[PDB]
RNA sequence: AGUGGUAAAGGAUGUGGCGCCGCGAAGACAGCCAGGAGGUUGGCUUAGAAGCAGCCAUCCUUUAAAGAGUGCGUAAUAGC
């Protein structure tokens, strides 16, 4: 999943991953694919 | 073969429905309807957490003997905890006499971790709190 | 802030209530199996802080403040510190030896120990599972000050 | 970052800077080891709570110091 915005993590322990100016949240639940870069 | 499992039934009744029980009569045990045999035993034990609790031999069998009530339950067993009849509390039939807790054990303080020369002062403060006697 | 006034003011208090404590690495025991060797401590002993599983640096270094001759017997690995001072250390040593020995692969090994004032030797702490009821030093005096008439018989 | 070399709302364990909080060398945190303690065993519901099913409980002893048990869960329970 992605969104040019939003992202305030989620899966209770959803990870704030720094990758290529790529605000990408990584978790253990596909539901959180947080791609906002 | 051989290997039994742990279990905790009630202290008074004997009817073996869901406690004696898909538990014993499965993972490892014998026969069922442990109720009829439970009444002839739990009858003299059941009103303060009594563990024995539930096993199964090569018969299987059986009732008789027991353990008693868990610590707290056995410490404030002489209360009534008649409450809980609605939500978590909370009105009518609450106290159980400041001395009662001590008088109730007193004896009701033999089988316990390591040892305890008092289950009405320090033991009660704990269990009693779980019920409502904080 | 923060380790000093708290806990540290009790580690030397419950371990200084006398002069005859020990040390044993207790831990390799399940909550249930562990609550048996410790909870029963009251039986073989008497609440004697038989090493309530202190830790390190706190118990070892603690010797400084109190100056218990520095129980330099074994600070590494687990550190229980059997408080034989706060109870009745002497012959009960056995009540703790067989228990944490005849059950499971080495229930709980021993460490250091102070004999009234001296340092209990590692190899000279176990074999003494039964604290010499003083009879020992008396089993070679009166029966050794009147036995030249027994070979006198 | 190529911002240099147009942009806001707003988003962020960016970069560097405060002026501040944790240091029990009674030697720290992520990494480690093991135990994860006995009353903890209904209150309803008990088909099951006997923390890991819903309407609150906020006590006790007891030591690694203590989980009125933050969490994977089903039939309670049992395991992490």
């Amino acid at each position: 999943m992605k969104v040019r915005a939003s992202v305030k993590r989620i899966c209770d322990k959803c990870k704030v991953i720094r990758r290529h100016g790529r605000v990408y949240v990584i978790c253990e639940n596909p539901k959180h694919k947080q791609r906002q870069g | 073969v051989v290997a039994v499992v742990k279990l905790q039934l009630p202290a008074g009744k004997a009817t073996p429905a869901p406690p004696v029980g898909p538990a014993l009569g499965q993972h490892g045990a014998n026969i069922m309807e442990f109720v009829k045999a439970f009444n002839a035993a739990t009858a003299n034990m059941g009103d303060a957490i009594v563990p024995v609790e539930i096993t199964i031999y090569a018969d299987r069998s059986f009732t008789f003997v027991t353990k008693t009530p868990p610590a707290s339950y056995l410490i404030r067993k002489a209360a009534g905890l008649e409450k809980g009849a609605h939500k978590p509390g909370r009105e009518k039939v609450g106290r159980i006499t400041w001395e009662q807790v001590l008088e109730i054990a007193k004896q009701k303080m033999p089988d316990l971790n390591t040892t305890d020369l008092e289950a009405a002062a320090r033991m009660i403060a704990g269990s009693a709190r779980s019920m409502g006697v904080e | 802030k923060r380790n000093v006034e708290l806990l540290a003011t009790l580690k030397e208090n419950l371990e200084r209530a006398q002069g005859s404590f020990f040390l044993v690495n207790y831990q390799g025991l399940p909550a249930k199996e562990t609550h048996a060797l410790r909870q029963a401590l009251k039986q073989n002993g008497a609440r004697l802080f038989v090493a309530k599983n202190t830790l390190i640096r706190l118990a070892l270094k603690e010797l400084g403040l109190p100056e218990l001759d520095g129980l330099q017997g074994p600070s590494a690995v687990v550190f229980y510190e059997d408080p034989v001072a706060a109870a009745k250390t002497l012959v009960q040593f056995a009540k703790s030896n067989p228990k944490g020995i005849p059950q499971v692969k080495s229930g709980l090994l021993q460490g250091q120990i102070l004999t009234a004032k001296d340092v209990e030797a590692l190899a000279e702490l176990p074999t003494m599972d039964e604290l010499r009821a003083e009879l020992v030093g008396v089993l070679q005096a009166p029966m050794a000050e009147l036995v030249g008439v027994l070979g006198g018989v």
